[PDB]
RNA sequence: GCUUGAGUCUCGUAGAGGGGGGUAGAAUUCCAGGUGUAGCGGUGAAAUGCGUAGAGAUCUGGAGGAAUACCGGUGGCGAAGGCGGCCCCCUGGACGAAGACUGACGCUCAGGUGCGAAAGCGUGGGGAGCAAACAGGAUUAGAUACCCUGGUAGUCCACGCCGUAAACGAUGUCGACUUGGAGGUUGUGCCCUUGAGGCGUGGCUUCCGGAGCUAACGCGUUAAGUCGACCGCCUGGGGAGUA
């Protein structure tokens, strides 16, 4: 049944009510969280997620944190999937229409950037203008090409991705996120207990959703 | 504490002078504090202890 | 209060003084009576003293 | 004080309901128990539950629906201040129909469209809906 | 019946009035049917400030269970009586005995 | 505030036995007790303005428990207004 | 009739809860004396004041009244007012742990009754410090002030009046119900007491915050949320809490 072998929970007080179903913690000033209600919620997780990626999937595996943002430009990063692992520009969702064009430049650049002009204006203008480039391809990767329109959203941290989720919620687009036995639920529809900022339950489940949509329908 | 006579346990609850030391400095509880002030101040009235250090 | 200062040094090494006395409860008893307004200082020394 | 016991109930309900809390209990009798039947056999609760004898216990099972609670409201009407008592006639109807009023009669406690039925009338104990 | 400490303590020109002054007080309280479950003839001991002129008195503690009656007669006994330059009769809860 | 012989001694005095401590009639006693024991503390003092509440409190809870059996048993009420020595 | 609502009973606990009496040290003022000598005191600066009859400074003895430093703390008690040295006596309430007793005896309460800071009044005391009034010295254009040097009622005690305060949490009392978090304080059960603790279980209290509520600020299990019982009060500003 268990798959996560060091995630159980995490996170001591800080605790959020609503979070009390999927808690049976109490291991020495932190809960651990209902291991055997989290797994019932890969059922249905990973399955309404797949459901839509063969329907077509475009995702946007949201999650920062200079500590498992690499971690998530992976396979996550790969596959019929796009992804935020920095800053969550607010309203780049809401306001993805004035951001579109925070796009047009990115490419209008890099496409540029072994080509049109580059090596030469100054070699001030150089470094001095991948710096406009450097700090445009962190926050504003992922998003490059979104061809299918956000259709699901997966986020790592609930609660520290307020705005995303937010945003997600006011558009009509699914989240599917796992969140912590301290952060609010019900801003994710298909909610996943258990830790969301330990190396593993990351990667696990994170490489686990890159298992999945990946592979639907051939 | 127990006792206003224990004035070699008190002694160490007060400074030179002979002002009592605040709970926050000697880091006692609350109920202890009290019966401390008060065993104090009753070996001072027994010249078991000053209340200054004027002599 | 008391300094029996002993032999090799000049100095005044009474730092004692800013340890109790002095602009302590001097500066204290020196003027307005108070009575009920200590009250309304030391409701702000702890509502300083939380955080 | 304890003095109205019929207001708690449908007070313990519309408390624990909006606690979207599963169960509640209280202290029962007679009367508790006519309502509790009322509104299970309307289906506002899931079924209740009386555990004890000396010192009995009405228990209600909650209901929710879509993610809201069944009962969108419940009310007293009648009171210890101020008893009301509607003749058949002037018998009153919730939501234009839909929800009911518990109303106690000389042939017990029924709903609104029950005593409208039974040609009679009597103390309008709350309003449900 | 309540108990209380007691510890009078007296002028050292004043000091062979002691052994009579126990005996009295105990006599006393034993007279009314009390008992008395500590006793100290702590003798001269030095003063922790001078208390009214003179430095150095003759301490005597303690423990009696008696009548409030006995005891209002001993503070005010101990008045009367110019040679006893402090007393003070104490709590009470349960009888003492060794401490010091 | 009375003591433990003597409470218990009305106690023994009034109702079926010691145990039968809530009874009305040895309630109401054992109040009257403190009410006439108290009458001297505050003949003396007389500005002891606070434990002054306290005693009207005992007559007023006194004052009600009577009331209660009067109408209960009348029978029960008046012999003990009579034996407690009271209600001119 | 019933026992959970409300009482009674038992042993303890904490407390500036009240009333009375006793007592302690520190300082001030004053009185007396040693030493000592021309200043001290006060302000923004001054002056008035005080000192050659020796001031202030210092030391020693004494008288008197008033308040209780340190503890002391979003600490504690009380219905509110409001209650801080220490000790005894008298006394009110609150809380906890066991079970035993009464058996709806309860909640509220117009009228009524009691209590009620400070000031103020009446007779007698009492008077160190403080200080309305008043006097003097200054500042100012003026200065009936703020500042200074003085200082009477008063501030203290008993007895009796007065009955008001932003007397405020500006939030009436009682009861039932409703996510949480970190403290403070005070009982009590259990755990090799083997840790200065470990886990529970009541009372009170502070901060923060969820729903919810709000005009908003904010309140938020100590409600300003959800309901009930009863009482008090509001109905534009001024006139007027006046006639
Ligand atoms: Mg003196
Ligand atoms: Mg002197
Ligand atoms: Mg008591
Ligand atoms: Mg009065
Ligand atoms: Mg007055
Ligand atoms: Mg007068
Ligand atoms: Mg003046
Ligand atoms: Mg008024
Ligand atoms: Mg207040
Ligand atoms: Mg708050
Ligand atoms: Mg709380
Ligand atoms: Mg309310
Ligand atoms: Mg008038």
């Amino acid at each position: 049944m268990l798959k996560a072998g060091v995630h159980f929970g995490h996170q001591t007080r800080y605790w959020n009510p609503k979070m009390k179903p999927f808690i049976f913690g109490a291991r020495n000033k932190v809960h651990i969280i209902n291991l055997e209600k989290t797994v019932p919620m890969f059922n249905e997780a990973l399955a309404e997620l797949n459901k839509i990626a063969s329907r077509k999937g475009k995702i946007l595996f949201v999650g920062t944190k200079r500590a498992a943002s690499e971690a998530v430009k992976d396979a996550a990063l790969s596959c019929d999937q796009f992804f935020v692992n920095h800053r969550w520009l607010g309203g780049m969702l809401t306001n993805w229409k004035t951001v579109r064009q925070s796009i047009k430049r990115l490419k209008d650049l890099e496409t540029q950037s072994q080509d049109g002009t580059f090596d030469k204006l100054t070699k001030k203008e150089a470094l001095m203008r991948t710096r406009e480039l450097e700090k445009l391809e962190n926050s504003l990767g992922g998003i490059k090409d979104m061809g299918g329109l956000p259709d699901a959203l997966f986020v790592i941290d609930a609660d520290h991705e307020h705005i995303a989720i937010k945003e997600a919620n006011n558009l009509g687009i699914p989240v599917f996120a796992i969140v912590d036995t301290n952060s609010d639920p019900d801003g994710v529809d298909f909610v996943i207990p258990g830790n969301d900022d330990a190396i593993r339950a990351v990667t696990l489940y994170l490489g686990a959703v890159a298992a999945t949509v990946r592979e639907g329908r051939s | 504490e127990i006792d206003y006579k224990d004035i070699a346990t008190l002694k160490n609850y007060i400074t030179e002078s002979g002002k009592i030391v605040p709970s926050r400095i000697t880091g006692t509880r609350a109920k202890y504090q009290r019966q401390l002030a008060r065993a104090i101040k009753r070996a001072r009235y027994l010249s078991l202890l000053p209340y200054t250090d004027r002599h | 209060i008391k300094v029996r200062e002993n032999e090799p040094f000049d100095v005044a090494l009474r730092r004692f003084k800013r340890s109790c006395e002095k602009a302590g409860v001097l500066a204290e008893v020196r003027r307005r009576e108070f009575y009920e307004k200590p009250t309304t200082e030391r409701k702000r020394a702890k509502a300083s003293a939380v955080k | 004080s304890m003095q109205d016991p019929i207001a708690d109930m449908l007070t313990r309900i519309r408390n624990g309901q909006a606690a979207n809390k599963a169960a509640v209990t209280m202290p029962s009798s007679k009367l508790k128990v006519a309502i509790a039947n009322v509104l299970k056999e309307e289906g506002f609760i899931e079924d209740f539950k009386v555990e004890g004898d000396t010192k009995p216990e009405l228990e209600l099972t909650l209901k929710y629906f879509q993610g809201k609670a069944v009962v969108e409201s419940i009310q007293r009407v009648s009171r210890p201040g101020l008893r009301i008592y509607k003749r058949k006639d002037e018998l009153p109807k919730v939501m234009a129909g839909l929800g009911i009023a518990v109303v106690s009669t000389s042939k017990g406690v029924m709903t609104d469209r029950a005593a409208r039925q039974a040609g009679l009338g009597g103390e309008i104990i709350c309003y449900v809906a | 019946m309540r108990h209380y400490e007691i510890v009078f303590m007296v002028h050292p020109d004043q000091s062979e009035q002691v052994p009579g002054m126990i005996e009295r007080y105990t006599a006393a309280i034993t007279g009314a049917e009390g008992k008395i479950h500590r006793l100290e003839d702590w003798g001269r001991r030095q003063l922790a400030y001078p208390i009214n002129k003179l430095h150095k008195a003759h301490y005597v503690l303690m423990n009696v269970e008696a009548p409030q009656e006995v005891i209002d007669e001993l503070e005010t006994t101990f008045r009367f009586n110019d040679a006893v330059i402090r007393s003070m009769v104490m709590r009470t809860k349960h009888a003492v005995t060794e401490a010091s | 505030s009375l003591s433990t012989e003597a409470t218990a001694k009305i106690v023994s005095e009034f109702g079926r036995d010691a145990n039968d401590t809530g009874s009305t009639e040895v309630q109401v006693a054992l109040l009257t007790a403190q009410i006439n024991h108290l009458q001297g503390h505050f003949a003396e003092h007389k500005k002891d303005h606070h434990s002054r509440r306290g005693l009207l409190r005992m007559v007023s809870q006194r004052r009600k428990l009577l009331d209660y059996l009067k109408r209960k048993d009348v029978a029960r009420y008046t012999q003990l207004i009579e034996r407690l020595g009271l209600r001119r």
